[PDB]
């Protein structure tokens, strides 16, 4: 039912081996010219990506910055009251990216922040300026 | 082996059915109610094994019905049906026996043998035993044919049959007993060295042993299973499929590469477009960070636009900052990945060349075996006897196979220097012209109701003839003979004084540069008690060094025997030969090989016997006159000596049953 182990021999390959008297070295031929070009294009992409990595030499350790710890507190100062506005008009509803530029609100008080004030900074019309960007 | 079951066996018969011979000359029985078959097959089984634990002596019906247990005993026609039929056929009472009742007076019937190699001798002892008149025609000055042993002083070294191929279901077995013969193991162990004159590593010999023994399967399932038998309306030879199926191993090597760097490939151009990605968020995080820096240097008090933009510029970066280092995690993974697929590169060759050679050698002993070029042999059906092969080791005569021939043909009308040279047949009887070999003028002429021809194929296949029938061959017979093959494979004998290599190792190989000369002096043999190494010429190199003188041949050989050896340790030879079995005229080749396009079948044809048309037209049915035997005449035992023999024995039955009748078929 099968040929011995590590022996291969489709039916298909076999009758392409055949056709003419050469297709025995035409087969090989075409794939060690085929060979050839794979590993000039190897070569290729490893001087290509040689040269990507000598631009990120430094990483970012220059451009980084100390980490801060901040206690989620529950009141709302006319100080970051402010902060929320601004950072609703430029960030609209990202939500994660506004308790972070406040510093001490959770995403959840943000959420809850929206409705409570909704009214009072017309939250509402502050998303449809960002909205037309 | 245990039992009458044994004999069975030992007698190449099933033990628990009867063969269709058996049904042609018992249909009663085996048309019959089961019991009485069983009943037979013991009666059968039984006197076999009667004759074959003592074959020195004739077994006679009343020697067989002696040791008769009921129900056995009942009925004694069966019983002397029975063992006629065995007599007959040659199953016992063959060979060389001491005979109870001398021969009977008179003779009946003529019969002219044509050679006596085996086959012939065989069969004329048996057509004598039945009392018949028999002569036989040698070309040669001495029987045996291609049995052939070379004796001067003590040194005795074989150039034709050397090796009796398993003892079990070998008639020869039997002929062991009748004959001394001293019959000696053959240890395996054949170390190669490559033409510069060292061993081949332990464990490179294995490897290509290994992956030789793959591609012969590989040519089976190649014939079988994917039906790979016809190309170009040619059929296919062995040597075809193999080439085949090597190039489609050679190509898969090549196949796993490609995929393999192709895979690497994929991944380097994964790895470019993240470090771009990369590089330029490298970019837009410098020029940020500037700008958060300029925010930040605006010294307080600020109003809270001021304020604001610090922390939206503060978390804008940490934001990138994030991003960046989930592309450096992801950035390493691919390049680990990268370094393992580096790790492990799928095989750069199939084989090498110093390979190619070595597999070269076990395609050279290969074509020993067969005696031919791989490229002529029937992918289809040059192992077909594999099946019949007997069991147990291989042995060589030492004492010189020349013993059986000889043996065989004592008692025996032949006629030495006689070349047959033309066969006429018809429905009155036959007559034979043959010439002596000496002064080729001086001619005879004999006459005989019957002939049996064990010309060698090669002889039969000659053109223009050197054997003439009248009437010509049926067609059916000429193809059959243009079909099978016909092949070839020569010994070199070196006598030496001194044992100058390793006594423990019967065989060693040498490894030929080129696969053109794989075949030259590819094998040596130390397999005889004096200081004797033979050395063999195989595939299509025998053909040609039949041209090169026997000094050039020795030459090369000693040379060879000087690489593994040292030109210290060899000596000259004291006496050399060299066979040229091509060249020599009553042989014209070593022995038959199903050469692609025939079958085992056309060694059917040629047993077949020939029947000369009617004398007078319009009368009755003729007898036929002309039979064959012969190494080529045996569909399942070729070109070996115990079918030779066996074909021998076969002929004297169908000869007898003939022009003496079978009185077994009541
Ligand atoms: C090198 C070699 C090694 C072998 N090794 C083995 C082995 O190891 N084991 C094994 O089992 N078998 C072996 N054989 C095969 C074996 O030798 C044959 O199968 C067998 O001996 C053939 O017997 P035969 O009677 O069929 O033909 P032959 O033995 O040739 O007998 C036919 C006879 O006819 C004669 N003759 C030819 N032309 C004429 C003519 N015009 N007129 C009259 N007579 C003629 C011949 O001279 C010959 O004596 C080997 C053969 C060779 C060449
Ligand atoms: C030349 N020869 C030999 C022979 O000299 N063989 C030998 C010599 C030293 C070591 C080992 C071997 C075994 O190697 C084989 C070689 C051939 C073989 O089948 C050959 C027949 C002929 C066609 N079908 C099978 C079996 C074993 C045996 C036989 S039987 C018929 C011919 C022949």
């Amino acid at each position: 039912r099968k040929p011995p182990k590590g022996m291969f021999l489709s039916q298909e390959d076999v009758e392409a081996v055949s056709a003419n008297a050469t297709a025995a070295t035409t087969v090989l031929r075409q794939l060690d010219m085929e060979l050839v070009s794979v590993k000039r294009q190897i070569q290729n992409i490893k001087q290509t990506n040689s040269a990507l990595k000598e631009k990120l030499d430094g990483g970012i350790e220059p451009y980084r910055l100390p980490e801060v710890i901040q206690k989620c507190n529950a009141r709302w100062t006319t100080e970051e009251q402010l902060l929320a506005v601004q950072a609703i008009r430029k960030y609209g509803r990202d939500f994660q990216a506004i308790s972070d530029v406040i510093g001490n609100k959770s995403v959840v008080q943000v959420k809850n922040f929206f409705v409570n004030y909704r009214r009072r900074f017309n939250i509402d019309e502050v998303l449809q300026e960002w909205e037309a960007e | 082996p245990s039992g009458v079951e044994g004999a069975a066996f030992q007698s190449r018969l099933p033990h628990d059915r009867m063969t269709s011979q058996e049904a042609a000359c018992f249909p009663d029985i085996i048309s019959g109610p089961q019991q009485t078959q069983k009943v037979f097959l013991f009666i059968r089984n039984r006197t076999l094994q009667l004759w074959l634990d003592n074959p020195k002596i004739q077994l006679t019906f009343e020697a067989t019905l002696q040791q008769l247990e009921a129900p056995y005993n009942s009925d004694t026609v069966l019983v002397h049906r029975v063992h006629s039929y065995l007599e007959r056929h040659g199953l016992i009472n063959f060979g060389i026996y001491k005979r109870i009742k001398p021969l009977p007076t008179k003779k009946t019937g003529k019969v002219i043998i044509i050679g006596s190699g085996v086959s012939g001798l065989a069969a004329a002892r048996q057509l004598q035993s039945f009392g018949m008149d028999v002569t036989l025609l040698e070309a040669r000055d001495r029987v045996g044919g291609r049995v052939a042993t070379f004796r001067k002083g003590n040194y005795v070294a074989d150039l034709g049959a050397m090796v009796v191929t398993g003892l079990g279901g070998n008639p020869m077995a039997v002929v062991s007993k009748q004959v001394n013969m001293e019959l000696a193991k053959i240890k395996q162990k054949c170390p190669l060295y490559e033409a510069n004159g060292q061993a081949v590593p332990k464990e490179k010999d294995e490897m290509v042993e290994q992956e030789f023994n793959r591609l012969l399967e590989a040519t089976s399932y190649l014939s079988h299973q994917l039906d790979f038998n016809v190309l170009n309306n040619k059929p296919v030879s062995l040597g075809q499929a193999l080439e085949v199926v090597i190039q489609l191993q050679e190509k898969h090597v090549k196949d796993e590469q490609i995929e393999h760097w192709k895979k690497i490939v994929k991944t380097q151009e994964e790895l470019k477009e993240l470090l771009n990605k990369m590089v330029n968020l490298k970019e837009k995080i410098k020029e940020l960070h500037q700008q958060y820096k300029e925010a930040s240097e605006v010294k307080p008090p600020r109003d809270i636009t001021a304020e604001f933009l610090v922390k939206s510029k503060h978390r804008d970066l940490t934001a990138l900052c994030k991003e960046y280092d989930e592309l450096a995690e992801t950035q390493g993974k691919l390049e680990e990945k990268l370094q393992e697929l580096e790790a492990n590169p799928p095989s750069d060759v199939y084989l090498s060349s110093r390979d190619r050679q070595i597999l070269d050698w076990h395609f050279a002993n290969l074509e020993f075996a067969n005696a031919t070029p791989l490229s002529t042999l029937s992918l289809k059906h040059w192992d077909q006897d594999d099946d019949f092969e007997f069991t147990g080791s291989h042995l060589t005569v030492r004492n010189g196979y020349s013993c059986v021939p000889v043996a065989l043909a004592e008692g025996l009308d032949i006629k030495l220097n006689t070349a047959v040279r033309q066969v006429r047949y018809t429905a009155s009887g036959c007559e034979v012209i043959a010439v002596n070999t000496r002064s080729t003028s001086q001619t005879f002429i004999y006459k005989c109701d019957a002939v049996l021809c064990t010309l060698p194929l090669g002889v039969l296949k000659q053109q223009p003839p050197a054997v003439q029938f009248v009437p010509p061959l049926p067609e059916w017979k000429t193809s059959a003979v243009q079909r099978m093959g016909f092949g070839n494979l020569n010994k070199v004998v070196l006598c030496f004084d001194r044992v100058f290599w390793d006594p423990s190792v019967n065989l060693f190989g040498h490894v030929g540069s080129t696969t053109a000369s794989r075949g030259e002096l590819f094998l040596f043999w130390n397999l005889y008690k004096a200081p004797i190494l033979l050395a063999l010429v195989a595939g299509e190199a025998a053909g040609i060094m039949e041209n090169i003188s026997d000094d050039v041949i020795v030459g090369r050989c000693l040379a060879i025997l000087k690489g593994i050896f040292g030109s210290s340790a060899v000596p000259q030879p004291k006496e050399t030969v060299v066979s040229r079995w091509r060249a020599d005229p009553w042989a014209r080749g070593s022995y038959s090989y199903v050469a692609a396009g025939s079958s085992g079948n056309d060694y059917d044809l040629m047993a077949q016997p020939i029947t000369p048309g009617p004398s007078i037209p319009g009368a009755p049915q003729p007898i036929p006159r002309l039979f064959f035997a012969g190494e080529h005449t045996i569909r399942n035992y070729p070109a070996t000596v115990h079918g030779a023999l066996l074909s021998g024995l076969r002929e004297a039955g169908r000869i007898a049953d003939q022009f003496l009748g079978a009185m077994y078929t009541l």
